[PDB]
């Protein structure tokens, strides 16, 4: 289904590589995701970066391979509760969803695509969108990040 | 024993002093056979006490195996009055380094037999059983113990061989052959196995044919007992020539089976009769 | 010593001594050079002498011998050399232990096991049934069975 | 090598206090170092004459306090101990008269030993 | 691997793992990885996977191993083949083996408990009530004479067993033969002057197996009904050897964990204790410590596994495979640790009539002893008369007794 | 003070959030004196919280010096200075500095001070020779661009 | 208890714990209770406490013990007394024994390792280089035997038997032993350098273990394998005594360490296991691989040198003396390629048993071996293997196309 890698406590000891994504929220809505800077210019030495647009919120994510692969068009969406967004089971915790707007076109039947739901923002299977003939989406979910816990 | 594909071949001795015994068994070994067999009732009678016979047969096996390269052996007999003396003879057989040993499970009882098998496991010497009483409790159709039960329990206790006997009913014999050598048998009234006797990866036991046969019946046996078997049996030339004749005949039959020559149909013609030391075979084969 | 008085037989233009040179690196097709070893010990050699010189356990030597035998028996029998090719690409387990006496049984079992591709005791798996002909000397049920195809004779 | 009057012995070392007198014409440190090195034979495996003292008594009588590396001695014997210590050191000729006065066994070489069979308390109870 | 459309042959081995993978690992992949790296037709099979009831990221995995991978009757082999290295994994965040399904085959091959419950319950002429045993609180520094004195005291009060302490096996202040001889003289003098068959556990957790055999030989010659041995700290090999010896000579065999807490302490790793209990009923032992009860479900579970002859799966209490036993005798459980008499009604209900109790003293040892040797009748008498215990126990225990026996004052303490 | 390529997964010991406000050298001490000191990852969303908003944000992977900084974290862009254009230009730079460790105590340790134009890095001993017992930040690491070759 | 003002008498026993209390129990009481759970003077005095470096709600405890309180010459008694049921303390979240200091006096009591580094190295005449060995990857006797012959004549020094393969219905230890003795004799005769195969002597009983060891001697095997942790320390010490009595090299195998020490909230860190094992007996010892590598190198230097100084960073706690009790040989527990050959030699010194392809077996063997050479040689000449690895293996340098044939296989 959706690839889910959970951030864990104590992971701050030695990250060799890390990536940065702008942050959008369920309350902020689809408009914020359109507003977020897509191209982050890497003029980096050990990371120095500039963004095409100024953005208030930034999440620092480890260079997990799916997140690293995205590059441009990478965004993180904050959800207060996991259950509403996740088609499957949830444990009642805040959810971070990484989405690639570059692949927003629905071509992957099993692929999950962030879309604007009537209630708010939801992750929808591609096949389901194809059944409703929705050719485009906000972003294609690449990874779901779960919070550190005890 | 470094012997693959082919079955193993066993000589018997026609009859003696112990020196005569050694020379004779060395002849019937070097001629190109695998095993030799002591007679059915030669253990300790006042001709060949165990110690002299054992020593001499061991020397003969050594000499022959050396001067022929391949590996050979003799079914030394240890069916002893008491138990601890059986163990004495077994130890002595080990000291010389013989790899096989006989026993008579009925006439010596399953108890001592199991002890011998367990001792073998530790000392690594192939135990070779020999019925020597079965006919008292099987042959009567309507009474007794059918032999296949004895075979089953014997493979359950000990033994790396078993004198199944000649074949020319045969259906029952082939059946219980499958019953001991395999490791899973489906019930088959016709073949004569009643219950789907499992075996839980316990090793098999080579069935052995014995007596009442000769080289002229070589193919059928190889055909019936397949490959994993111990085929066993004077000659108009002497022991060594007839021995080598048996060897080369069995070899030709194996070659032909692999070659896919129908043995049961061609058994009378497959014989060498020219070429591969048919002189040593002598093509004696008089009826 | 060095008698080998027992059975002794009494690429067609090789030498005598260095024949084993064709076998250390095995620069030939798998199952054609087994009769080469046959002719090698035709002069009176034995696999115990060949193990420590070539690097082929006696089991593998007899395997190669019977495999060359089967490839020969099938080369002069049927078209579709792929069958024989299905052997030349290794995998001799499909052909070992020819109990099936005649040649028709040979080609039948060969093509069937090629069709179904059951190694790891599959050869005997089929043989134990094919050699158990569907008459068993006049049993009940020989009227609606085949006898040459293992699919309808198993 | 010779008399080394600063080798304050490590705990794990073994110690021996000899009481001797030298042949005429030989000073102290000479005889002491001779005593030590004689029972010896890296230089890690040699004794050291870590102390010499004149007997506060009559005359020509000296205590020699010597160390010994633990490794020389066996794991369970007193025989190796005696052979090492008083093996041939008395056979020396530069000594008018020698007498082994006292030994100190470090606890490392005592834990392994089997001690007495029952000791005081167990034997009284029995 | 992972063929879940499959069933295990009724003479295979089964294992019930509970695990949790790393981020971005599909559960099926992890299960098949377990089955593979734990071992043709000899491969394991990850024949079932499911997620835990209610909790997050943590799956049960039922893996069926073929019988022919196992030495005929070797607990240590079973262990070092199943849990050899599978814990040494990368994709598996955590892993905890919680059950084993020993089949009918490879069960009839173990020696088993050296005497079983019925036989020894016949030997020690005691019936109905559960056996009673107190330990020796004066753990260390004790003199040999003092030890003989104290143990005879603690016996004559009416106790069934005097549990020697654990860390004491041989010291420079106490030597085996000395303490052996003395406690033996004491138990003899007691038995002779009270009219019962009493026994004292003795520790033989020796350094080297040879010394273990030597001390067991002595413990027999002197005349003893039981000895004590700690398996995890001496390893299943030594334990099986001692069990074989104890089946040779007429001696019981008492076990005691003294290590388990390192293997089972948390709910995501290690081996749950019921697997150790099963393996220990296989290898050798009669008595086995099984914690206390003041989580009871798992406790009753791995009690039944050690005391009965047929159990069904019953995932509730904590068993995962219906485990038969082919009449291999059952072992006796030991309720031990922090036990005031205030629990007499509880234990005698939880652990049933058939178990043993351990006790870690108003004005001495004989008085506290004989005190303790009440409600092993009184409360037992009440139960066999029909009495709520788990919710009426305080009534009977000297509040319906009111007996000059010193347990009155002893009970009024708490 | 290590110099590390931005390179992925060299050491395998973990993966998590760290952030530094970025300054340009041309900006000078004023930007450093104003960048937010406390950058606190929390809640469960883990979106980082800064006591004050900053224009440019860069993160330095949690290598050991970066993790050690905590408060006072800053990143300084530095730009070169080629006499000959054909001679290859030196790469752009970034300095991870602990503003909390402003005081100059280590002679070996480099410290961030102000050049005539832009900012500069000076040895602690040199700063003490010049009688400056204070610096803006203490450099904890050096830069180098992601090289795939 | 808890007297945090105490000088440990240099012949006491010391223990270094790492624990986490419960919400309400102070750390000092925690350490007091921990030390007390061992039991006048026969009480463990919790001589020190401190918090760990950075983490929350977790502290190091430093306990002392009188040395006499322990058995004169055991390991199992040490473990029973030191770690008996302290973990069962219901008033503690978790803890994990991180190290033990053995006083020199206690170290004297054990036989120690049977043979040791130098004695072993001499028995095989293999000097100035690590000792290479592969695990024969599978079958019946004869195939296994000829396979050992192939993968051994190819220059490998040691061949390992698979851990789960000791005795089975389809594999009887008698046969494995017979055939491997034959193969080793033939190969050592052909090549000349003393070759070696491990032989898994693990037994349901103890008499069985001794019987198998006796057989493995009679054949003429130099070295035998034996798991320790699953087979317990008693059997292990007995086997060590017997090895010293019969002159055989004893090779250990963790085979369950991953159930104890994989996590750092319970268990006993592999340091204490290594120390205890050296105490009881063992020549070689599996110690994982290296690709925290600092901790691994640390306790490797621990179980080998005769005097190790305290280093929290490397992962040690107490200056542990040895009294010239010999050392053991660490083992690179597989999981490596020829490409990783040089770096290994960089760190594991000259004294290490390294363990481990198309073109058949023996070419892989000689490839691995010649890879081992010319790396140890190169470092003897003076290089930086970490910087030159690909070049030290530039090609089949002065060698036939086999190691080269396997180098390009790095893709």
């Amino acid at each position: 289904r959706i690839p889910v890698v959970r951030l864990k406590f104590g992971e701050v000891a030695e990250a060799t590589s890390v990536v940065v994504l702008p942050v959008c929220k369920a309350e902020e809505g689809e408009k914020k995701i359109l507003e977020a800077p897509m191209e982050i210019i890497a003029g980096g030495d050990f990371k120095v970066v500039e963004a095409e647009k100024g953005w208030k919120r930034w999440v620092v994510l480890p260079s997990w391979n799916p997140v690293a692969a995205i590059g441009k068009g990478g965004v993180a969406v904050s959800f207060r509760d996991d259950r509403k967004v996740l088609p499957w089971d949830g444990k009642e915790e805040p959810l971070l969803v990484v989405a690639d707007r570059v692949r927003n076109v629905v071509e992957a039947d099993d692929g999950y695509y962030l879309v604007v739901a009537e209630n708010g923002l939801k992750l929808e299977k591609g096949s389901d969108l194809k059944a409703r003939e929705v050719k485009e989406s906000l972003g294609m979910v690449v990874l779901v990040v779960r919070p550190p816990r005890e | 024993l470094n012997k693959y594909g082919r079955p193993m071949l066993g000589c018997t001795i026609k009859p003696l002093s112990a020196k005569n015994y050694g020379r004779a068994v060395y002849e019937c070994l070097r001629g190109g056979l695998d095993f030799t067999k002591d007679d059915e009732n030669i253990n300790s009678q006042p001709f060949q006490r165990w110690r002299d016979r054992f020593l001499f047969v061991a020397d003969a096996i050594h000499k022959s195996q050396a001067e022929t390269g391949e590996i050979k052996g003799h079914y030394l007999n240890v069916t002893a009055p008491t138990c601890e003396e059986m163990m004495k003879r077994a130890e002595f057989a080990k000291e010389l380094g013989m790899p096989i040993i006989m026993h008579d499970f009925l006439t010596a009882g399953f108890t001592a037999n199991t002890t011998l098998a367990k001792w073998c496991r530790d000392n690594g010497v192939l135990l070779h059983i020999h019925r020597a009483m079965h006919a008292v409790i099987d042959r009567q159709r309507n009474h007794g113990i059918h032999f296949r039960v004895l075979a089953k329990c014997l493979r359950l206790s000990g033994g790396d061989h078993l004198h199944s006997g000649t074949v020319v009913d045969k259906a029952s014999t082939l059946g219980f052959v499958d019953l001991m050598r395999e490791d899973h048998i489906e019930a088959d009234r016709s073949r004569g196995v009643f219950f789907t006797q499992d075996w839980a990866s316990m090793p098999g036991v080579l069935p052995v044919a014995s007596g009442g046969i000769h080289v002229w019946h070589m193919p059928a046996l190889v055909e019936i007992f397949g490959d994993d078997s111990v085929l066993q049996f004077g000659h108009p030339w002497g022991n060594a020539p007839g021995a080598t004749a048996n060897r080369v005949a069995l070899e030709a039959c194996v070659q032909a089976r692999n070659e896919g020559r129908d043995l049961y149909r061609e058994g009378g013609d497959i014989l060498r009769e020219a070429g591969k030391w048919s002189p040593e075979l002598a093509a004696a084969l008089d009826l | 010593q060095q008698l080998y008085q027992p059975f002794r037989p009494p690429f067609r233009s090789l030498d005598s001594a260095g024949k084993i040179e064709i076998l250390a690196g095995r620069m030939a097709l798998w199952f054609e050079y087994a009769p080469l070893i046959s002719s090698l010990y035709t002069d009176g050699f034995t696999p115990p002498t060949i193990e420590e010189l070539t690097g082929i356990s006696s089991i593998e030597q007899n395997r190669l011998i019977v495999g060359a035998q089967v490839r020969d028996s099938i080369l002069q029998s049927i078209h579709e050399p792929e069958l024989i090719s299905a052997f030349d690409t290794g995998g001799a387990e499909l052909l070992y232990e020819i109990r099936l006496l005649s040649t028709t049984q040979r080609v039948a079992a060969a093509t069937f096991i090629i069709d179904r591709n059951i190694d790891s005791k599959g050869a005997q798996d089929l043989a134990r049934a094919i050699k158990d002909y569907p008459n068993r000397r006049g049993d009940v049920g020989w009227l609606d069975f085949d006898y040459n195809l293992p699919g309808d004779c198993l | 090598t010779y008399y080394t009057p600063d080798y304050t012995p490590k705990d794990t070392d073994l110690l021996a206090a000899f009481r001797f007198s030298p042949q005429p014409g030989v000073p102290a440190d000479e005889a002491g170092a001779a005593i030590a090195a004689e029972s010896s034979t890296m230089d890690r495996y040699k004794g050291k004459c870590y102390h010499i003292e004149p007997v506060q008594g009559e005359e020509n009588s000296y205590f020699a306090f010597i160390a010994y590396p633990l490794d020389l001695f066996e794991e369970g014997s007193v025989t190796n101990i005696l052979t090492s210590i008083v093996g041939n050191v008395f056979g020396f000729k530069a000594i008018r008269s020698l007498r082994l006065e006292d030994i100190r066994f470090p606890v490392a070489l005592v834990k392994t030993f089997q001690g007495p069979p029952h000791g005081i308390q167990v034997e009284r109870d029995l | 691997y992972y063929t879940p459309d499959y069933t295990p042959k009724d003479t295979d081995l089964l294992a019930a793992f509970r695990f949790s993978p790393q981020p971005g690992v599909p559960a099926d992949e992890a299960g098949a990885a377990i089955a593979a790296e734990s071992s043709d037709r000899y491969k394991g099979k990850c024949y079932h996977i499911e997620p835990v009831q209610g909790e997050e990221n943590s799956y049960f995995a039922f893996i069926a191993y073929p019988l022919d991978l196992f030495e005929e009757g070797s607990v240590t082999n079973i262990l070092t083949s199943i849990v050899g290295n599978v814990f040494g994994f990368k994709a598996i965040r955590s892993l905890r083996l919680e059950d084993i399904r020993f089949p009918v085959a490879l069960v009839k091959t173990f020696q088993g408990p050296p005497h079983g419950i019925q036989v020894e319950r016949d030997l020690l002429n005691k019936y109905g009530r559960p056996m009673l045993g107190c330990t020796i609180k004066p753990k260390l520094g004790l003199s040999a004479k003092n030890y003989g004195r104290a143990v005879y005291e603690c016996l004559r009060g009416g106790l069934d067993f005097t549990k020697d302490d654990e860390n004491i096996n041989s010291q420079p202040f106490q030597r085996w033969r000395d303490r052996f001889l003395f406690v033996a003289d004491a138990i003899h003098k007691s038995q002779a002057e009270t009219g019962e068959i009493k026994g004292h556990y003795l520790n033989v957790t020796a350094p080297t197996c040879e010394e273990m055999m030597k001390r067991a030989e002595f413990a027999k010659e002197l005349g003893m009904p039981i000895i004590m041995h700690d398996f995890l700290t001496a390893g299943f090999t030594a334990n099986t050897t001692l069990a074989k010896w104890c089946r040779d000579n007429g001696v019981l065999l008492h076990i005691h964990r003294a290590m388990h807490a390192v293997i089972d302490r948390q709910r995501n790793h290690g081996i749950h204790f019921r697997v150790l209990a099963k393996c220990l009923r296989l290898s050798g032992g009669d008595h086995l410590h099984s914690g206390t009860v003041v989580d009871k479900a798992s406790t009753l579970g791995f009690v039944d596994l050690m005391r009965e002859d047929h159990i069904e799966a019953d995932r509730s209490r904590g068993v995962f495979f219906t485990q038969d036993w082919a009449s291999m005798p059952g072992v006796l459980p030991v309720a031990s640790g922090g036990i005031h008499v205030w629990h007499m009604p509880a234990l005698v209900e939880i652990f049933g009539d058939d178990s043993v109790l351990q006790f870690g003293h108003p004005w001495g040892n004989a008085p506290g002893a004989t005190a303790n040797r009440v409600a092993l009748e009184a409360c037992v008498q009440a139960r066999n008369e029909g009495r709520d215990l788990y919710r009426e126990g305080g009534d009977i225990l000297r509040e319906a007794g009111k007996w000059s026996p010193e347990l009155a004052a002893a009970l009024d303490l708490w």
